[PDB]
């Protein structure tokens, strides 16, 4: 690749992380650097443009530096979802092209912020089936129901599938449109909650996240308040 | 089965009063449909805003507020900021479940609201040619640029080029100039790549992205899969 990146990096919780990218004059050196987040299976996602402008949404924990031919970015305070593979992105005046960096894989090694990390994504074909987790952490799991929740490409969100806590019976309940194909359960043990989905049809095409509850002052509670990044679910012959 | 309807789209200019409405095909929406309001940042996951009707979420500023009016869910947002572009979906209990709106798009006035929708997954055979269609669904469509980034299995991301929605100008990766064709289609608010000549190494997630002032790629596509095999389908 045309910027040079280490290929993987691993950090603790709660730690600092920073991956440098490499170039030259023509492309880091003149032009504005932009960093790209992406978790497995799904599209990669701006972090920083203009060596170091956040789009709203982008915790402040992410920052980025230029200085000569090498761009950084930093990530202080790690979460768990920080779990990634990262890319630095430039405009090559010599080329007259967007380059990359190949990408660095971060690895990141109860506390910290509430986090949902998805996992299980995936192209299959129609009557196929996947598993989806989440690994919950940064609260107590086993006191929370957990919700799965869908949204299929530029449309609305759709509740899939309930599971209450063990202080509830572990009592599961499902939408019309899944029901006796999905089913939602949890590990307590490892703090996952699944999705396990068989007989897949091409209008479960989604991304799917799962969903805790949280107060909203002291009155109310909603469902919908912590959500994970999302893991995408396609359902497809291949126009086959 | 109860229909939750929200305007499609909504633009505000900062500063601005903006108010988003939330409607039940049930009747009137009342205090025991605890009215949920969502918001879904430009490439993020969404986040609840809003809970019982009037409920604030922790993170949620004092310059969002929601109520009933009218017989409808209402969120209004006093003193509009950048910050608060988002997709908003509004939510109500039905006795033992929540219905979602359709969502609306705010744009605010500056880089719009938009949800980028691909095409399905595509297996070829060598020497074929694949379309991929990429549909913008929220603010005017000409006011972007669209570009083309693939990626082949546990491999980088490789850009193959991008277009002006506004004038139809294009430029391409050198490595595939003469092979790949992109156009767009104003009237549907719809960017096309064409990619001819396929061969085994073609093989990848094809994800289309709009453009930024910037030539960073803040919105995305969902991405599709072209598979390219001797055998075919």
């Amino acid at each position: 690749s045309v910027l040079t990146q280490p290929p993987s990096v691993s950090a603790a919780p709660g730690q600092k992380v920073t991956i440098s990218c490499s170039g030259s004059s023509s492309n880091i050196g003149n032009n504005y650097v932009s960093w790209y987040q992406q978790l497995p299976g799904t599209a990669p996602k701006l972090l920083i443009y203009d060596n170091n402008k956040r789009p709203s949404g982008i915790p402040d924990r992410f920052s980025g530096s230029k200085s000569g031919t090498s761009a950084t970015l930093g990530i202080t305070g790690l979460q768990t979802g920080d779990e990634a593979d990262y890319y630095c992105g430039t405009w090559d005046s010599s080329l007259s092209a967007v380059v990359f960096g190949g990408g660095t894989k971060l690895t990141v090694l109860g506390g910290g912020e509430v986090q949902l990390v998805e996992s299980g994504g995936g192209l299959v074909q129609p009557g196929g089936s996947l598993r989806l987790s989440c690994a919950a952490s940064g609260f107590t799991f086993n006191t929370y129901a957990m919700n799965w929740v869908r949204q299929a490409p530029g449309k609305g969100l759709e509740w899939v599938a309930r599971i209450r806590s063990k202080y509830n019976n572990y009592a599961t309940y499902y939408a019309d449109s899944v029901k006796d194909r999905f089913t939602i359960s949890r590990d307590d043990s490892k703090n996952s909650l699944y999705l396990q989905m068989n007989s897949l049809k091409t209008e479960d095409t989604a991304v799917y996240y799962c969903v805790r509850h949280g107060n909203f002052g002291n009155s109310y509670v909603s469902w919908f308040a912590y959500w994970g990044q999302g893991t995408l679910v396609t359902v497809s012959s291949g126009g086959c | 089965q109860a229909v939750v309807t929200q305007e499609p789209s909504l633009t505000v200019s900062p500063g601005g009063t903006v108010t988003l409405t939330c409607r039940s095909s049930t009747g009137a929406v009342t205090t025991s449909n605890y009215a949920n309001w969502v918001q879904q940042k430009p490439g993020q996951a969404p986040r609840g805003l809003i809970g019982g009707t009037n409920k604030r979420a922790p993170w949620t500023p004092a310059r969002f507020s929601g109520s009933l009016l009218g017989g409808k869910a209402a969120l209004t947002i006093t003193g509009a900021q950048a910050e608060d572009e988002a997709d908003y979906y509004c939510a109500l209990w039905y006795s033992n479940l929540w219905v979602f709106g359709g969502g609306t798009k705010l744009t605010v006035l500056g880089g719009g609201e938009v949800q980028l929708v691909q095409s399905g997954a595509e297996v070829k055979k060598p020497g074929a040619s694949v379309k991929v269609s990429c549909k913008a669904s929220g603010y005017t469509f000409t006011s972007y640029g669209i570009s083309w980034v693939r990626q082949a299995p546990g491999q980088g991301l490789e850009w193959m080029g991008w277009i002006s929605a506004y004038n139809g100008n294009t430029n391409y990766a050198q490595k595939l100039q003469g092979r790949v064709t992109m156009t767009t289609d104003t009237s549907t608010s719809t960017a096309y790549m064409e990619l001819r000549s396929l061969r085994s190494d073609d093989t990848a997630v094809y994800y289309c992205a709009t453009i930024d002032t910037a030539s960073a790629f803040d919105i995305w596509g969902q991405g599709t899969m072209v598979t390219v095999s001797s055998g075919g389908c």
